[PDB]
Order: structure tokens, then sequence, then C-alpha cells
């Protein structure tokens, strides 16, 4: 799997890193 | 001098096809990593062109300038001059003049009274030696309206080889009061037809004409009749408003294209 | 205070745990840039406006300005100019822009038609001897002209076109005068029965009174902003400041960003560089001829974690997706952005109050 | 249906007065552009 407009993306609360240790 | 250099054998209009080419950048916008489409007035891709070339041959005809043309040579020695713009080319309207004389290039717009059959012709002596002869291109130029010449350059009048290695590329438009010319000069190894494959024109100057031009023809280098015409060839298309799609790589140049009605 | 900031958001004196969304910030500009072009001489308008003659309205004639400085103010305020009209920008405005060229038109006509030369007009100007395009950007600039073109007997040098084959269209230019065929016959030679010379010429003498008297017309029209100025109004450049958040100009492309030094490679036919936005990423300089990248300044969501006010009224702000630099002893940064006011640790706890980016936020001792 | 979609080329070309009427066109554009994005998003987030 692979800027003066107002939009910006969230990080999600769980980082792969944890979603990888569930 | 007005001269009606006769001796030129007749033949039917010769064609050949231009797959890719005549593409230019559409703005004075710098673009890169990024496709952009754009409608303008631009060559039809697989466009049959008209197919025009000098030997014993000398087709100076004048053609239709009708939204604009490209215009493209395979050169050798700089047979090609320049051109002829207008709508009636005989002193009663204005009309545009280019050429690239034996110094700079020059630029004139005027009521000009042009030579029938015009060309700039040169000394041919067996004296391994050129220098030109004669500006029969214009009776008279009764009202100038503009003018630009360049910084000058001692262009070079010889050198002989077994094929072309120069290809021109041009692009002619006028809009909104505004003569657009832009250009391009390539590397080539061909013997007889145009070379396939991809480069857009930078344009090169922009000239504030406020004329009609609806017609055109080209001036060729070289006692009224009976002469050695250079070998060179030239193509003319005809511009039409089609959407384009342009590829911009990392450096910011146009790379591909592709004509959305093809 | 970040937690009164809340309460009006909520529209509660009492607050319940969590983290709220409150009125998002924005670096705020230190100062602004002016960059036009070092021309310093003033444009021929003397001699556009104040010409020993004018042409007839059907021979109008066509001037260009480029490469100057154009003080419209001049023209804006002297009282001899008895209509001004504008269709694409406010006079006052005209000082502060720039502009690609100038067609500066001059020309005569009756008076009465002044209303006539507004871009969608009908009647004889606006159909047979000249037509502005429907989306003219410019200024139509008209006084009465009697006191100086008038003559007891009528100067008929100044013509206007009665008939034509067609309505012309916008900035059509006919200098030819051949007979219009108004009758079913065509006819050859100087006239006919319904025959006609297609022009009338008008008897300016001053015993006619205004709306029949002469009316000299310039009109400016020009296009704006999108290409290399040629023109431009009266403004002092700025030093070019970089690195810093500020209001620029750039020949009248006014916006808010940082400056940067910029690695794109523009040929010599290139001004603004652009995003796959179609938006303006890049500028050249027009004093210096170096590009400058527009990085927008730095903006962000501003959330309060607010532990409840039946528990406190201390909290902690985020500064969404911005560095810890950027906000101005307990300052965090995080993924989620700046966190001012809470103390990192390094014990884990369960979730409580998220932050993001694996981050949490809790009240403990 | 504004004379430009640049919000500052609108500011600095016509007086307030004006400029509103262009503003307006272009609030209520994008104010629709928002409306259908977040429409969309939210019948796709039920989807997710
Ligand atoms: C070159 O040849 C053409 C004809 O091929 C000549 O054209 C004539 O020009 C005169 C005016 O100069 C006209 O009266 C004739 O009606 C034209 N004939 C045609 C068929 O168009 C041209 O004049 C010649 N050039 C010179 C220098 O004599
Ligand atoms: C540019 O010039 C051409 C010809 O000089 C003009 O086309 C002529 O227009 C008249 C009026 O409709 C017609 O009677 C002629 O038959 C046309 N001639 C040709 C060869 O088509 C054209 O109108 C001019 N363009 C402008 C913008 O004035
Ligand atoms: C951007 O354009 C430049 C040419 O102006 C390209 O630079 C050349 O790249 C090759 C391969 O890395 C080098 O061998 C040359 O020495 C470079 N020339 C110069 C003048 O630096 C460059 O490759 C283009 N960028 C991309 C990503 O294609
Ligand atoms: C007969 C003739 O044309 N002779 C010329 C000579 O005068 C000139 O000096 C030389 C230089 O190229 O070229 C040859
Ligand atoms: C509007 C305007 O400034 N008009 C000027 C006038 O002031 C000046 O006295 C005259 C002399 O050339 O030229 C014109
Ligand atoms: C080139 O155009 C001519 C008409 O001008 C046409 O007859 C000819 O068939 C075209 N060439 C090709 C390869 O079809
Ligand atoms: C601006 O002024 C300086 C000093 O005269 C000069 O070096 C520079 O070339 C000027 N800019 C332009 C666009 O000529
Ligand atoms: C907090 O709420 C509880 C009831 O849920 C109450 O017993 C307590 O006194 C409240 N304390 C404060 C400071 O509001
Ligand atoms: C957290 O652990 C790091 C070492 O990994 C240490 O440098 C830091 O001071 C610790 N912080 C606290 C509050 O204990």
């Amino acid at each position: 799997v692979t800027k003066f407009n107002g939009l910006t993306v969230l990080p999600p609360l769980l980082t792969d890193e944890m979603i990888a240790q569930y | 001098q007005c001269v009606n250099l006769t001796t030129r054998t007749q033949l039917p209009p010769a064609y050949t096809n231009s797959f890719t080419r005549g593409v230019y950048y559409p703005d004075k916008v710098f673009r890169s990593s990024v496709l952009h489409s754009t409608q303008d007035l631009f060559l039809p891709f697989f466009s049959n062109v008209t197919w025009f070339h000098a030997i014993k041959r000398f087709d100076n005809p004048v053609l239709p300038f009708n939204d604009g043309v490209y215009f493209a040579s395979t050169e050798k020695s700089n047979i090609i001059r320049g051109w002829i713009f207008g709508t009636t080319l005989d002193s009663k309207t204005q009309s545009l003049l280019i050429v690239n004389n034996a110094t700079n290039v020059v630029i004139k717009v005027c009521e000009f009274q042009f030579c029938n059959d015009p060309f700039l012709g040169v000394y041919h002596k067996n004296n391994k030696s050129w220098m030109e002869s004669e500006f029969r291109v214009y009776s008279s130029a009764n009202n100038c309206t503009f003018e630009y010449v360049s910084q000058p350059f001692l262009m070079d009048l010889e050198g002989k080889q077994g094929n072309f290695k120069n290809l021109r590329e041009f692009v002619f438009k006028n809009i909104d009061g505004y003569f657009k010319i832009y250009s391009k000069h390539t590397p080539i190894n061909l013997v007889r037809d145009l070379p396939q494959g991809f480069s857009a024109l930078e344009p090169l100057v922009d000239l504030p004409i406020g004329i009609n031009i609806t017609r055109f023809q080209t001036l060729l280098a070289l006692s009224s009749s009976g002469w050695t015409a250079g070998a060179a060839a030239y193509y003319v298309g005809y511009l039409q408003p089609r959407t384009f799609l342009l590829k911009y790589n990392e450096n910011g140049t146009i790379t591909d294209a592709v004509d959305c009605a093809l | 205070d970040p937690l009164s900031e809340t309460k009006c958001t909520l529209k509660s004196f009492t607050v319940e745990k969590g983290i709220y969304q409150t009125s998002n910030f924005r670096v705020q500009p230190t100062e602004s840039i002016v960059r036009f072009p070092n021309i310093t001489n003033l444009c021929p308008f003397g001699e556009v406006f104040n010409a020993t003659r004018f042409a007839s309205v059907y021979a109008w004639n066509r001037k260009r300005i480029s490469n100057c400085v154009a003080d419209y103010s001049v023209l804006y305020n002297s009282a001899s100019f008895s209509t001004f009209k504008c269709y694409g920008v406010s006079p006052t405005k005209l000082n502060d822009l720039c502009f690609t060229n100038v067609y500066a038109d001059s020309f005569v006509i009756r008076g009465d038609e002044v209303r006539q030369i507004a871009p969608g007009q009908t009647g004889k100007i606006a159909d047979y001897n000249y037509k502005l395009p429907d989306d003219f950007t410019g200024c139509v600039i008209a006084w009465n002209s009697n006191n100086l073109d008038s003559k007891v007997g009528g100067n008929y040098n100044y013509l206007y076109r009665l008939f034509r084959k067609s309505n012309l269209k916008p900035f059509e230019r006919d200098i030819s005068t051949e007979i219009y065929q108004a009758g079913s016959t065509p006819c050859n030679g100087v006239e006919g029965f319904n025959c006609y010379f297609p022009l009338q010429s008008y008897g300016f003498q001053p015993t006619y009174g205004v709306g029949y008297q002469p009316y000299r017309v310039v009109v400016l029209s020009f296009e704006l902003l999108h290409a290399p100025a040629t023109v431009c109004g009266p403004k002092k450049s700025t030093n070019l400041v970089k690195n810093k958040c500020v209001n620029f100009n750039f020949n009248g492309l006014t916006g808010t960003g940082v400056l940067t030094e910029s690695n794109k490679k523009f040929l010599p036919f290139q001004q603004f560089g652009r995003d796959i936005d179609d938006t303006t990423d890049a500028v050249r300089d027009p004093q210096t001829l170096e590009i400058l990248d527009i990085t927008p300044c730095s903006f962000g969501g501003v959330s309060v974690i607010t532990p409840g006010t039946n528990t406190s009224n201390q909290v902690a702000v985020l500064y969404q997706g911005v560095n810890c630099t950027e906000v101005p002893s307990n300052v965090f940064q995080t993924r989620a952005g700046c966190l001012i006011g809470a103390e990192h640790v390094n014990n884990s706890y369960e979730c409580d109050i998220p932050i993001g980016a694996g981050i949490c936020a809790s009240y403990q001792t | 249906g504004a004379i430009s979609s640049v919000l500052n080329d609108i500011l600095a070309r016509l007086d307030k007065v004006e400029a509103e009427v262009q503003i307006d066109r272009l609030i209520t554009g994008r104010l629709q552009s928002l409306q259908t994005y977040v429409t969309q998003q939210l019948i796709r987030a039920a989807e997710i």
C-alpha cells in the first residue's frame, strides 16, 4: 500500500508500532 | 529590385506525417513533477503536414496562416532565411517580415511592396567564399511601424556533407495583437524526412504587432533565372483548438504530452 | 485563558473531561514587502490625453503603453474628465496594480453616445465602428472637447459609420470605405440607388448644444497579474526579507507566507511557479532575478486538554501539527503537534485523554 | 462566476462595496464545495 487550502491530516491515536503490538 | 526567378522544375505538393511534434509551453508559468491539462491552438498529433524541399527545385508558394502555423526545417548551411506574413502582401495593408541576414536577426513591420517571388541572394563563386548580393524581398516600405535587430554575429555560410544535421522547429501564433514565436534547435542525423522523438518549443520572442495575418510565405537562400539552389527542406502544419495533457518532470521541462482528441 | 476559550466554544460554564477543539492559530506576518521592477520613468499619458488631434471613431487609434510607471491617480482626480467608468478594477486601486500592458485607444464621438462605449452596449458606436469585449478590463475616460475642436462652420474632418454588412466583433478595425450595397442590386462606382457611402461627418459647430457636441474618448484596456508586468503603479519597492512570515506583494500578486531560496531552475521566460494545487508556490523577484519558494506561514488546530471543571481549572494546549519553535518550561513536542502545559513522564498508563501518535494525557500527583 | 478565483486578486482590484458581490460568489461556491466533501466523507465513514 502506497498548504494554503487549510487542509490537515491528524495522526491516528494508535501508531503502527502499537497496532503491530496488539 | 523585383525579379521573376522562373527556372524551377514543376511538381505536385508533397506530404509527411507529424507523429508527436509541435508542442510548446502554453503559459509563462513554471510547473514540475506534475501533469497539467490545457486547451489552446496546438498541432494535432499524427497530422498530415505539407512538405517542401529545395534541390533544380525551389518551392516557395504562398500559404494560408489560419489559426496559426507550425514550421520546421531539416537543414544545412542555413538555407532558410525567414518569413513573410500578412493578408494582401501588396502595400495596401500592413505586413510582417523576419530575416536572419549576414550579421543579425532583423524584424520589420511595414506597408511593404514585396518582390512577387522574393528571396535573399548570395554570391556562390568558386572562391569558397560567400557574401550577400541581393535583398530581393521588397521594392518599398512606404510607412514603417515596428523594427528590431539583434546584437551582431558572424553566421557561417559554408559546410557540405551527405545528410541533415540541424533540425529547426518554430511555432507562430496571432491572438490579442501579439505574434508569439516559439523555437527549438536540435542535432539530427537524417537523410530525407522529419525525425521521431519529443521536445517542447520554448517561447523565443513575442512581438507587439496588432495586425491581421491570414496568409504567409518563406525566404530561402540561393542572371534573372538559371542559378543553384541550396539543399534544404521545410514542413508546414496548421494549429487547431485542441485539449492537450502535458508532463512536467523534476526539472519542470515539458517531457511528454497527449492530444486528448487523437 | 485557554479554559475560557473552551467554555466559550462549548457555551457552558462547566466543562466535562476531554480534549476540545477551539479557535485554531495562524502565525501572523512580521512585516510587509513590496517588489515591483525598478523602472523610473513615467508613461506618455500626456501624449495620449493632451494630444493635438484625436482620430475619427471609425479610424480609432491604438497606442501601446509598455516599460514605464503609470500614475492613474492624476487621471482619476482631474476635474476635466467628465466620465471615468471602470469594468474590472476600481479607479482608486489602479495605483496598487501591475499590468501586463495597456492598450490606450483614442478617438472622438458625439456626446450623446458616451453611454454607448460600455461593454455589452448596443447603438451605432457599439455595433458599427468600435466594440469593447464583454469581459473588457479597463476604464473608459471621456470629456467634451468643443472648446478646442469645434469650428463655426463645423469640423467635418471627424467621422462615424452609418452602414456595415454586419455588426463588428470586439476591437475590429476597418480602414475600408467601399460602397454599402443596401439595395438588392450590387453596384460598382461611387454612388447608386440604395447604394451608400458608409460614413457621416459631424457638424461640430459650437451653436450645437451639449449632447450634439464633440466628446473625446480614451479607452484604457489591460490584462492583469498573470504574466511579466511591463507597466505598473507608482509604489516604492522595499527590501526583500526572507525566512520570516511576511505580507508579500510581487507585481500586485499579494499574499502571505515565508520566502525561501528556491532550487527550481526556471527558464528565462518564466516568472511565477505553480503547485499541483493550481496555486503560486514560487516567484522570481522583479528587481533581482532569483527564484523564491512561497511556503505557507505555519498554522493549525488549537485543542485544549481539560481534566474537567468538577476537578480543576488547569489545562494543557495542543498546537496541532506544528513545531515547538513556532508558537511564541513544560513544552513537549509530539507527532500530534506542540503540547504546552503538560509534563512528559516515562511511566506509561492506560489511555485517558487521547492526543494522537501514541500520546495520551491525564490528571495526577 | 466571480471575475477571478484568486481571492487577493479580487480584493486588490475592486473597492469594498463592489468586491462584496464578487467575494460572495466565491464564498457561496466554496461553502458548497465543503458541504459536498463533508457529505461524501460522512457517507464514506459509514462504509469504513
Ligand atoms: C512576375 O510575373 C507575374 C505574372 O506571373 C507578374 O504579375 C502581373 O503584375 C502586373 C502588375 O505589376 C499586373 O498588371 C498583372 O495583371 C499581373 N499578372 C498576373 C497573372 O497576376 C509580375 O508583374 C511579374 N514581375 C515583374 C517584375 O514583372
Ligand atoms: C483579414 O483579411 C481578410 C482578407 O484580407 C479578411 O477576409 C475577408 O473578409 C471580407 C468581409 O467578410 C470578405 O468579403 C472576404 O471574402 C474575406 N477574404 C478572404 C480571403 O477570406 C478578414 O476579415 C480580415 N480579418 C479581420 C479580423 O479583419
Ligand atoms: C535536471 O536538469 C539537469 C541539466 O540541467 C540534469 O543534470 C545532469 O544530470 C546528469 C545525471 O545525474 C549528470 O551526469 C549531469 O552532469 C547533470 N548536469 C548538470 C549541468 O548538472 C538533471 O539530471 C535533471 N534532473 C533530473 C531529475 O532529471
Ligand atoms: C495527406 O493529406 C492529403 C490531403 O491534403 C491526403 O490526400 C493524403 O491522403 C494525406 N496523407 C495520408 C498518409 O493519408
Ligand atoms: C534594480 O536596481 C539595481 C541597481 O540599479 C540593478 O542592479 C538591477 O538590475 C535593477 N533591476 C532590474 C530589473 O533592472
Ligand atoms: C464533583 O461532582 C461530584 C458529584 O458527581 C460531587 O460529589 C463533588 O462535590 C463535585 N466537586 C466539585 C469540586 O465540583
Ligand atoms: C526518561 O528516560 C530517558 C532515558 O531513556 C531519560 O533521559 C529521561 O530523563 C527520563 N525522564 C524521566 C522524567 O524520568
